[PDB]
């Protein structure tokens, strides 16, 4: 999520994907911790038997074969984190997130209510304001001519700046705002 | 309700499972110790890390962003970005 | 903002106008394809794949 | 460019001006007074005003005099024998029957 | 070896067992790159509107626009007339309003025939 | 009907000898006024109708008409108000003169006891409705708009012209009262058929009937704010009252020819109701809605029962201001973003809260749920079906779901989900809006409280 | 430690709601007690016959005080 | 209660078995009917009594109007407006009495099947008796004229039913 | 929505009438201002009233 993603998959992060996938089945599977235990060893024997192939052609297969074989043998109600996708905790508090913007349309006795948070935000918004050219300036000068070829962010070069694109990632609202 | 986390904690709790795998001797394992370069583990070991991890604190870190978790200052400072720990 | 040239047009019959149409959806003209001329009125709006 | 064109215009926060604004009009005083006027007639005497005279409004319709009057037909007609409610709307003898 | 798994247009096929996904050209990662490089242009130019301290508004979306404007107001002017759009449109516009009258027609018609020969139920039946 | 008529054609010169600055305040104040005066038509007698002279009459079925159309001026006032700031004071009074003149054009249609005047006051609705979206409608589409509105409407009507200078010929008077005292049997016959055909096609255009109707999303949707409620809540019941009226001299013929247009009815109803399920416009889902339930009140006027024209009453004073409402909701959506696609704002629950609750209710309340006389009409409406078919229950039930679900998704569209992220201009929502909102709301559950006064003379 | 909590603007809907109360109440608090005096004090008409040679008013056709009115 | 008639109204007499305990235990519902006496019961009737006696200090009546009978649409003449439109009054307001008669009779079958209670359908076969006579009468009175009634329609719907009768009863006698 | 409402209700009705309207409209206007042509149409005008009326 924090990560900009590149163009393709490697044939290595392609087999870490299906061997996390492939444990976290495993686990859905094998409920008691010590079966677990057992049976991903077995796993990863699996793995470190085909870990060193030298013809690709022939590893891809492998790959090929397992993604087939796990697709077959998936837990048909994998174990799910409570805030992953799946988890029945996601998204609950996203009606709870309120930004900044917003913030500011409050009322003056609202915001007499808060006179010291509101201080604060004024020299976050100062420092928002004083920034952006430079910002924009930074980000024009490293792209190359025929545009971003990806969606990676420079971090600041200068003693005195800040990184480009920050307001939102730094001000977003918290995981549990209210 | 439960109570907030904290720097120091997320700290100990990751060194915590990191001394409690066997690939890592305890001894020369520091906060700084990289996973391959410096304590001689690979990929699977690491992606094995990152789940222990998971199970740990009861949270997934996608493959985009675990794979780049290679020091336990690094998984420490994800855990506490991401569930706005700042103390 | 948009203008006139912005907008869904008819069905692309050469390769300069579905070239054109890729280009205006943002697409590849590899992989831009519209929908077929049965005059359904789809014009040069492109066929992305049925998945959700 | 085609014409001498104007810009298209920002858009006009009233709240920008006066914070406590009831979004009628830009003036202070005529914007509250909008607000009062509104309230006041259309909330107080229409809604209060109206809905009391319609609920007492008087019973124009018969429905309780319908009621009265059906109560002493069927106590007149179940105190002879006759049937409460009769066979015919008019009368068989005023109508006269083609041969 | 083990069964194999049939998609469906309600149960697509996985990237995982996509056979395509194993058979990678050389000009499949140029595609690839240059499907990126599209997404990442576009995510920069919104990225810049959307952090923009002076915006105050909407950054209007031009794919949006094209989506609701082809969905509304570009059908009439891009249809013709063909067979294939002459049956369907008879069809669903006449065929159900045919079969409707005729079910209504006939049972009406059969609650009429059975009032004329007087054996239908119809006592208690005030209100209409 | 004095009493009322003189105080509109006064609202005019006040309008036009007021103030700057306060022709809003007083159009306002003295509409209000105008409706409490209008209330007291309420009070109607069992056996007939309220004849004042020999121009004007009400009955159970105008007076309804009228006090909705006496309550509904002022909210298009303060909408107006709303979207026409930076607009010039000449123009100002020019847009209030025409909604005063097509408030006075409706009162006099409503009460008109004549079929002649009838015709002639409910044909000059157009032009103040014509010029209203033609001149302050925001998009290019507005002519096209009131061009396909225009062209329908006369269409119609110029058959129902010819037929009435016909039967007035025949007969000797066009008084509804003297036509009804002396009606007699249509035999069938292909004249009659015509002259059926040519009264009914002119109401069932006005209602719209299905395949009569794309006028309707075209006007509504490219009308001002204004424009739009009192398209939807007044002009689309002129249908349904002349309906009510001529159906007098119709008969039996109305036994025989009602099996198209039933089926047209039922039919486009279940159709409408289903494109509302896939509208991409908020404005076009609000106007197919409306479609669906005038196609419901045809119904009912075309099975014609005691039973069915109740229903077909309160089902049209019902839909009439849950349609003001939504489209008073839409455009307070609109004025934010300056944008009708549904899908643009959303998270508007955790940004406007009050404004999410007036949505709920209105959206509540478009579905039938029991006690609302929307429930009321539409349920009477099903049973008279039930007694004229027992399929029409299968239609019924099946409009009723698709009903609840392109409600419950426009509402679960544009109030829940998570905000959109750039949007950033949805300031808190005004005093004046609120306002609009419950004076929608609230005479509509006074009503379900007091029910009789909206089932019409059939009660 | 208290964290600030980011809200939308809820003065603009509490003084709707509070205007809204007060206009209604304004004349819905005397209306209730003018109701309540005049029922209690000035109870309903009691049905009776209708005296020989007299003709009464459609006022004296109806029974509550307030719809006679 | 004199508030309504008794003979319109009709209630079988009530017979209420008197209590008869074969256990020392206290009876609940006997303590809390006595505590609800004490509690709602006076200070309600001493409110309606200081309410009658405010009531009664004020007293004046209401009337019920009485309509004379006018000649019907069978003796008004063709086109003739004002007979025709005093025998549709007449028509609408018997039409409306007869709507509250039949009213009446099934709140009296609705009262009688709840107070029977378990043995309803043998002991409201009366009442049952008289609605399907009243209903009968009703439906054939006003049954199919349709939304546009009137006095006219119902004349020739009776008509109809009339010479219906007559042949009948000739095929019967033939 | 698209088939019925979009095109084939605004096909039959409102687009063939103002299709028919347009097309009897240009062939109406479509002169060239010639005399010679209209008064060899006021001609043959004459003789059908002429002849075919009586
Ligand atoms: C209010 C609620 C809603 C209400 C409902 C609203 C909606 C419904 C109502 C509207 C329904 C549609 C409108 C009516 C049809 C309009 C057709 C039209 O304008 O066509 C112009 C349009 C333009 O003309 P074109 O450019 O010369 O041709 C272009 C074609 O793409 C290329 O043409 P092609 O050369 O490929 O054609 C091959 C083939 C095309 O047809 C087919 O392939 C279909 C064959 C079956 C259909 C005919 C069945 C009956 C045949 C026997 C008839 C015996 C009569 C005695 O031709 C034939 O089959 C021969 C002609 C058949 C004529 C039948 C009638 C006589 O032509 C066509 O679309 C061609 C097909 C026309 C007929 C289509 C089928 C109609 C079926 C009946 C409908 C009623
Ligand atoms: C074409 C297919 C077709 O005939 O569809 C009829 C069908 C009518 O529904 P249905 O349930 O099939 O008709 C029931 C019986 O079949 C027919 O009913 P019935 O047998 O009980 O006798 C009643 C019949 C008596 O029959 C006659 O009078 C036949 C003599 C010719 C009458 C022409 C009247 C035209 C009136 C103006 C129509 C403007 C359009 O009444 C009519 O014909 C009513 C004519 C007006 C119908 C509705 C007009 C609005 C259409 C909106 C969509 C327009 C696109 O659809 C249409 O009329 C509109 C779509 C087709 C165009
Ligand atoms: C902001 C957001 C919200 C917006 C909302 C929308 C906007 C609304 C705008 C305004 C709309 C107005 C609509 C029109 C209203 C017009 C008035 C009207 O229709 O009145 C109706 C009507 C009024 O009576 P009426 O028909 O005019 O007179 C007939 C009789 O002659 C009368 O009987 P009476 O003469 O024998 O004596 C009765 C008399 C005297 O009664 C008594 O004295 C009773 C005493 C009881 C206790 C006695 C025992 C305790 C004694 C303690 C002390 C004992 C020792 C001392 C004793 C005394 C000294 C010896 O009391 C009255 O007359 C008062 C009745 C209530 C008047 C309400 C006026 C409303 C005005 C409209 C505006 C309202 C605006 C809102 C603000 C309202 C004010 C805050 O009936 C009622 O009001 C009934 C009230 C409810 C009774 C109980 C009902 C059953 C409850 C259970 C049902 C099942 C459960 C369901 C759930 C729970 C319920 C929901
Ligand atoms: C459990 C859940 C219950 C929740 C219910 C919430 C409501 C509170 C209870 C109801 C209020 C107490 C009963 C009040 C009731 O009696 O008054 C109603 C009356 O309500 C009003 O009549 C409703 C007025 C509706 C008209 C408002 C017009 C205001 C302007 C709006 C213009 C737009 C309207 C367009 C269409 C006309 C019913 O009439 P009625 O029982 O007999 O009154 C008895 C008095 N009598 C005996 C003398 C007759
Ligand atoms: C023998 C009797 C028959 C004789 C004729 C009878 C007429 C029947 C009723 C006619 C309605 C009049 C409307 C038609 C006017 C002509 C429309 C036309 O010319 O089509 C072209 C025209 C575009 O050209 P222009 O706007 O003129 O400008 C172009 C700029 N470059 O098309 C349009 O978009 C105009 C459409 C007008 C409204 C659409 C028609 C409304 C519905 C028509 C049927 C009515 C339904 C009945 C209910
Ligand atoms: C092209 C095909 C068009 C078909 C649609 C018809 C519209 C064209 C109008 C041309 C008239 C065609 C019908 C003529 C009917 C007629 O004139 O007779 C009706 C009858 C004649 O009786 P008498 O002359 O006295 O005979 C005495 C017997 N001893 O007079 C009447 O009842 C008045 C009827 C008015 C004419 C109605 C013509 C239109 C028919 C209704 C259609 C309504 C269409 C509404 C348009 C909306 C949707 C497009
Ligand atoms: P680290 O960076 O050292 O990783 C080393 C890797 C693996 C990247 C190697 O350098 C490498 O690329 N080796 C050659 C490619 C290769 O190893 N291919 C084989 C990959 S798949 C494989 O052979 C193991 C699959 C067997 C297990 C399949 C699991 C299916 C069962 C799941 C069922 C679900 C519930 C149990």
């Amino acid at each position: 999520a924090f990560s900009a993603p590149a163009a393709y998959l490697t044939h290595q992060q392609k087999v870490l994907r299906l061997y996390k996938r492939a444990l976290r089945h495993l686990e859905s599977w094998c409920v008691h911790r010590d079966k677990y235990r057992y049976f991903a060893c077995l796993m990863r024997a699996r793995f470190d038997e085909h870990k060193n192939e030298k013809d690709m052609v022939k590893a891809t297969q492998l790959l090929r074969q397992a993604e087939e074989e796990f697709w077959y043998g998936q837990h048909p109600q994998p174990y799910i984190f409570p805030e992953s996708p799946g988890g029945t905790s996601y998204e609950r508090y996203e009606c709870y997130k309120v930004p900044e913007w917003c913030l500011d349309d409050w009322h003056p006795s609202e915001k007499a209510m808060y006179p010291d948070y509101f201080a604060k935000r004024e020299q976050w918004k100062r420092l928002r304001r004083e920034s952006w050219e430079r910002e924009v300036k930074q980000l024009q000068e490293e792209t190359p001519p025929g545009g971003p070829r990806t969606e990676a962010l420079p971090p600041a070069r200068k003693e005195g700046d800040l990184p480009p694109l920050w307001w939102h990632i730094v001000t977003r609202p918290r995981e549990r705002p209210m | 309700d439960a109570p907030p986390l904290t720097l120091e904690a997320i700290k100990d709790r990751v060194l915590y499972v990191l001394k409690l795998y066997d690939k890592i001797d305890p001894e020369k394992l520091s906060v700084n110790s990289h996973f391959m370069k410096d304590l001689g583990l690979d990929s699977l070991d690491q992606v094995e890390i990152i789940m222990a991890m998971e199970d740990e604190f009861g949270f997934e870190i996608p493959d985009i962003d675990a794979e780049k978790l290679m020091c336990p200052q690094e998984i420490v400072d994800y855990i506490a970005d991401k569930k706005d720990v700042y103390e | 903002h948009v203008t006139k040239d912005m907008f869904p047009g008819p069905y692309p019959k050469t390769p300069e106008e579905r070239a054109a149409a890729a280009k205006k959806y943002n697409m590849r003209v590899e992989d831009y394809e519209p929908y077929p001329d049965d005059g359904m009125g789809y014009g040069d709006y492109p066929k992305l794949p049925d998945r959700s | 460019i085609r014409l001498q064109e104007d810009p298209d215009p920002e858009d006009e926060n009233l709240y920008e001006k006066n914070p406590d604004s009831h979004g009628y009009d830009k003036d202070p005083i005529v914007d509250l007074w909008n607000m009062r006027v509104v309230f006041f007639f259309g909330f107080s005497i229409v809604l209060v005003l109206g809905s009391t005279f319609v609920a007492y409004l008087p019973d124009y319709r018969m429905q309780e005099w319908a009621r009265r009057e059906a109560e002493r037909l069927v106590k007149y007609r179940e105190a002879n024998g006759l049937p409460l409610m009769e066979s015919n709307c008019f009368d068989p003898n005023k109508i006269q029957l083609p041969e | 070896s083990f069964p194999k798994y049939k998609p469906s247009r309600l149960a697509t096929l996985p990237a995982t067992l996509d056979p395509a996904e194993y058979d990678i050209s050389p000009e499949t990662r140029k595609a690839q790159a240059e499907r990126l490089a599209i997404r990442s242009r576009l995510k920069r130019e919104y990225l810049l509107q959307y952090n923009d301290p002076n915006r105050l508004g909407v950054i209007e979306d031009p794919a949006l626009i094209r989506w609701t404007y082809a969905r509304s107001a570009n059908i009439y002017p891009n249809f013709r007339p063909t067979p294939k759009t002459s049956l369907l449109g008879a069809l669903f516009g006449i065929g159900p309003l045919f079969f409707w009258y005729y079910v209504f027609k006939t049972d009406r018609d059969k609650k009429e025939k059975l009032i004329q020969e007087g054996k239908l139920d119809q006592t208690f039946n005030i209100s209409y | 009907m004095l009493k009322i008529i003189i105080p509109t054609t006064m609202l005019l010169p006040m309008t036009w000898m007021s103030k700057h600055n306060m022709i809003w305040i007083n159009a306002t104040v003295h509409s209000l006024l105008i409706s409490l005066i209008s209330l007291s038509l309420l009070n109607q007698l069992g056996e007939n109708s309220l004849n004042f002279s020999l121009t004007f009459f009400s009955d159970s079925l105008s007076a309804p008409l009228l006090v909705l159309t006496t309550w509904l001026l002022p909210l298009m006032l303060m909408a107006s108000q709303s979207h026409l700031s930076k607009e010039t004071t000449t123009r100002k009074k020019l847009y209030i003169t025409m909604l005063i003149l097509l408030q006075l054009f409706l009162i006099m249609t409503f009460t008109a006891t004549e079929l002649i005047l009838f015709y002639i006051l409910f044909e000059a609705t157009l032009v103040p409705t014509l010029i209203i979206i033609t001149r302050w409608g925001n998009q290019t589409e507005r002519l096209n708009a009131g061009l396909y509105f225009l062209f329908y409407t006369l269409a119609g009507s110029l058959p129902l012209l010819v037929a009435l200078v016909y039967i007035q010929n025949t007969t000797g008077s066009l008084n509804f009262l003297i036509i009804h005292y002396w009606s007699h049997p249509l035999s069938n016959s292909w004249s009659n058929i015509f002259m059926w055909l040519a009264c009914i096609m002119a109401f069932m255009v006005k209602m719209p009937l299905y395949g009569l109707h794309l006028w309707l999303p075209k006007a509504h949707v490219e009308a001002p704010i204004a424009g739009s409620m009192v398209l939807a809540a007044v002009l689309l019941k002129l249908g349904g009252y002349g309906m009510m009226r001529i159906t007098t001299i119709l008969n039996p013929l109305t036994n025989y020819m009602a099996y198209p247009f039933l089926m047209l009815s039922m039919w486009g109803m279940i159709m409408t109701s289903s494109i509302c399920l896939r509208q991409t416009d908020l404005k076009s889902l609000i106007a197919y809605s409306s479609v669906s339930h005038m196609a419901l009140v045809i119904v009912a006027i075309m099975i014609q029962t005691p039973w069915s024209f109740m229903g077909a009453t309160a089902l049209m004073i019902a839909h009439g201001l849950t349609s003001s409402m939504l489209f008073c909701l839409a455009n307070t959506n609109y004025e934010r973003v300056h944008s009708r696609t549904m899908i643009l704002a959303r998270g508007l629950q955790t940004l406007l809260p009050l404004m999410a609750t007036w949505w709920l209710v209105a959206s509540l309340t478009n579905l039938a749920l029991p006690p609302s006389i929307n429930l009321i009409g539409e349920l009477f409406i099903i049973t008279a079906s039930f007694s004229w078919s027992n399929i029409t229950i299968i239609l019924m039930g099946m409009n009723m779901m698709i009903t609840a679900l392109y409600s419950l998704y426009m509402l679960i569209t544009t109030q829940r989900g998570k905000y959109t992220h750039h949007i950033n201009n949805i300031k808190p929502s005004f005093t004046r809006e609120n306002a609009l909102m419950a004076l929608h709301i609230l005479p509509l559950l006074l009503l379900t409280l007091n029910p009789k006064m909206i089932l019409g003379p059939l009660y | 430690k208290r964290l600030f909590i980011i809200k939308p603007s809820g003065f603009y809907d509490r003084r709707f709601l509070k205007l809204m109360r007060f206009y209604i109440l304004l004349t819905g608090i005397p209306v209730a007690i003018g109701i309540t005096l005049v029922n209690v004090f000035i109870g309903e008409a009691e049905l009776a016959d209708i005296p020989e040679g007299y003709v009464p008013e459609h006022w004296e056709y109806f029974k509550h005080p307030i719809s006679r009115w | 209660p004199d508030s309504w008639d008794k003979d319109v109204y009709p209630e079988p007499p009530r017979r209420t078995p008197a209590p008869a305990p074969q256990t020392s235990l206290p009876n609940p519902v006997t303590y809390l009917t006595k505590i609800f006496d004490l509690l709602v019961d006076r200070p309600v009737t001493l409110a309606r009594e200081f309410i009658e006696q405010q009531h009664a200090k004020n007293r004046y009546y209401y009337y019920h109007r009485e309509f004379r009978r006018v000649p019907d649409i069978t003796e008004c003449e063709e086109k003739d407006i004002l007979c025709m439109f005093e025998a549709e009054m007449q028509w609408r307001r018997d039409y409306k009495v007869d709507q509250e008669i039949v009213n009446i009779i099934q709140e009296r079958l609705k009262a009688c099947q709840q107070r029977e209670g378990e043995s309803y359908r043998q002991n409201c076969a009366k009442e049952l008796e008289q609605f399907t006579q009243v209903s009968k009468a009703f439906q054939d009175r006003y049954s199919d004229l349709g939304a546009h009634y009137s006095a006219r329609k119902c004349l020739a719907k009776q008509k109809q039913r009339m010479l219906a009768e007559r042949k009948a009863a000739k095929e019967a006698a033939a | 929505s698209s088939l019925l409402d979009l095109i084939w209700l605004e096909t039959i009705l409102p687009k063939t009438t103002s299709f028919i309207q347009m097309k009897m409209s240009i062939m109406v206007s479509n002169q060239k201002g010639l005399i010679k042509l209209y008064f060899l149409s006021f001609l043959i005008t004459i003789m059908i009233s002429m002849t075919l009326f009586n």
